RNA sequence: AGGACCGAACCGACUAAUGUUGAAAAAUUAGCGGAUGACUUGUGGCUGGGGGUGAAAGGCCAAUCAAACCGGGAGAUAGCU
RNA sequence: CACAGGUGGUCAGGUAGAGAAUACCAAGGCGCUUGAGAGAACUCGGGUGAAGGAACUAGGCAAAAUGGUGCCGUAACUUC
RNA sequence: AAUUCCUUGUCGGGUAAGUUCCGACCUGCACGAAUGGCGUAAUGAUGGCCAGGCUGUCUCCACCCGAGACUCAGUGAAAUU
RNA sequence: GAUGUCGGCUCAUCACAUCCUGGGGCUGAAGUAGGUCCCAAGGGUAUGGCUGUUCGCCAUUUAAAGUGGUACGCGAGCUGGGUUUAGAACGUCGUGAGACAGUUCGGUCCCUAUCUGCCGUGGGCGCUGGAGAACUGAGGGGGGCUGCUCCUAGUACGAGAGGACCGGAGUGGACGCAUCACUGGUGUUCGGGUUGUCAUGCCAAUGGCACUGCCCGGUAGCUAAAUGCGGAAGAGAUAAGUGCUGAAAGCAUCUAAGCACGAAACUUGCCCCGAGAUGAGUUCUCCCUGACCCUUUAAGGGUCCUGAAGGAACGUUGAAGACGACGACGUUGAUAGGCCGGGUGUGUAAGCGCAGCGAUGCGUUGAGCUAACCGGUACUAAUGAACCGUGAGGCUUAACCUU
């Protein structure tokens, strides 16, 4: 079914009774708010549209304010969509909590990565590094050969931007789900610095 | 002249 | 005592990297070898071009050497471009 | 060339040190005729490194360390 | 063998495995006695080989300090066409 | 009037005449394990010793250690051992100078990227009132490997020995993405020890210089050797192949009409980019409801008033970043810095006092100091402003308004 908006608030250790250390990766989930609600009649496609957090009165734009004002629901920092899996009905104005993932055991969490900036092939696209010594010729970290004997295909793996992107880690298992904290407790690391917002959605992988 | 250029 | 030992100056230049339209038309940095001797160095002088000198490499003879540079024969000749 | 060049001679302080080495200073003389900010790949010059320790490579290049003083002690071979 | 074509000769030693290396055999393609032969202590920035120790040489790279690369103002370059 | 040659390194890419994995036919296929042939190129496809070597032999692995094309791929990417200069020797030929595809030692590999191309990142314009967001997903990339063990089962088979497909579960290797909570590295911006030396007037106490002077530790951040996830399942249409029905051709036949199975290929489903998809898309919301002149009288020009929504610039800045960009905040404010508290790290400061001949030790004291981290705080600085873009959004047609 959908998912929900949250924030990466860091990484913790959880001891069992057992002596176990599971790894988790806690996350803010504020209470969601339903803005849109969106069908095949105007749009074309069974969706939804869900805000989160907050917003300063003075700096939110006046277009939004009637967006979120249509809804009567306060007004968030973004906006998100969650298709329908053709039983999922919602009505604008509704709170959504972190108890929805009470049954799921897996979700697959979605953020973006941290920004490495412009990075080289070695710390890119694990490249094995030449000789360092015994006549190279600056020419240590380089890539090397880039083609034959009269064009660079494309896709050629080569340095650039590494990080700042759409990344989803799949099939992370559930350990703890505080509502009275609005916490979710995701076994592992996710994309993402600590602050940054992220989608929880249930896992299609089982 | 050496071999190749310009050894 | 020593064409002796370790090792600075000094004289050399084995290796590597840099540099290679260089800082430099052969260097820099890191180490390296001889360092009282067939040592090294300053000033001055002499051996002069098919000749000089040469612990010899065809090496050096003013950034040029299997025969220097300059001038002249000379507008050499070029069945080749 | 306002050159990372070459070089003949003379003067030769203090602490540590065998020493004209080396390290910090004195005398005295300089900061090397563009700078500011940022803190990416890659290059250059360096420092550290988990565990293994030449498996690298045509070949162990450099680094580090052994590195100094005193005492004990010291093989084959030898023209002694 | 600084010499051996066939050839990585054969045997042995060393290595888990050694076209290299050492030690022997001799079938010396094509060693050989002052264009010297066989040895030879010491010496060598000499060639080849095996060890100990040591390490980012490597497995496999990671981070850090600096000089450039990047941006701004100033000067303003050079090569090919 | 120059197309630089073996091999190695690096980076790869396509073909299929398939090395492994997958799917099948016959088998002199009992089983296990093989042989042969067909379909199949999705992914994957050893390390080392000797040698300059490719190759090859050897050792030990692996599910397998594929065959080839790409200037025997790749030197404006590296190397320079080999080939391929001048030096010098051996053997051999020649009277000799010298020479050999005979060997042996030694021996300068330059280029700041204009275009194409490729990896990334922006400006401008456009999409027809403009602006602010959220999407559709045409299309295009990424990924696709696999061993072992247990149960099924010591079952079927077989005289035994030996020993299953089908199906299920768990745990690994390699590769790949993310992450820094744990284990660790780094930490020349934290603390301490300490040698030599100069200085701060001197003692004490500090600082500078010597690779951070040499060392021992270590925060945040980055990071792997560290720990979490991942490959699929499933679906549709298919390859080889197996078929049902069934005539042509009274029988037979998988086929001609019809119909059902069928693989890691292909199309899907998983992940990312994605409306410059000029075929330029779709939804919601917000802002502008002037006075005239003149004129080739028009999608015309100009003046006065008007200047919103929003944007940009500037500034404080960022777990964002080469520059642009992207993100957060700007007094109605915690954006940064500082300050307060706390934590971490270092390891009992300084000073005085006590003991001792003194070096030193003890007590004050787990003291003092403390970077980037946590939680708070307007103390300072992010300034009122102006700069920016307007004024109802064409023609035509059809249906509506005035079904
Ligand atoms: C002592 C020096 C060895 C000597 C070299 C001669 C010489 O003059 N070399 C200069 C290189 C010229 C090049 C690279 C020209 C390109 O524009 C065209 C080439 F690419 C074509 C090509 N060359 C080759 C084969 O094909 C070829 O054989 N060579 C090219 C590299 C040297 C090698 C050669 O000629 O070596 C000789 C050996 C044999 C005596």
């Amino acid at each position: 079914m959908i998912g929900l908006v949250g924030k990466k608030v860091g990484m913790t250790r959880i001891f069992t009774e057992d002596g176990v250390s599971i790894p988790v990766t806690v996350i803010e989930v504020e209470a969601n708010r339903v803005t849109q609600v969106k069908d095949l009649a105007n749009d074309g496609y069974r969706a939804i549209q869900v805000t989160t957090g907050a917003k300063k009165a003075n700096r939110v734009t006046k277009p939004e304010a009637g967006h979120f004002a249509k809804a009567g629901v306060e007004a968030g920092r973004g906006l998100w969509e969650f298709r329908l899996a053709e039983g999922e009905e919602f009505t604008v104005g509704q709170s959504i909590s972190v108890e929805l993932f009470a049954d799921v055991k897996k979700v697959d969490v979605t953020g973006t990565s941290k920004g490495k900036g412009f990075a080289g092939t070695v710390k890119r696209w694990n490249f094995r590094t030449q000789d360092a010594t015994h006549g190279n010729s600056l020419s240590h970290r380089v890539p090397g050969s880039i083609g034959q004997n009269g064009k660079v295909f494309k896709g050629k793996k080569m340095a650039g931007q590494m990080g700042n992107e759409r990344v989803t880690v799949q099939s992370l298992d559930v350990v703890r789900v505080d509502a009275e904290r609005n916490l979710l407790l995701v076994k592992g690391a996710v994309p993402g610095a600590t602050g940054s917002d992220l989608i929880v959605k249930p896992a299609v992988k089982a | 002249x050496t071999x190749p250029f310009x050894x």
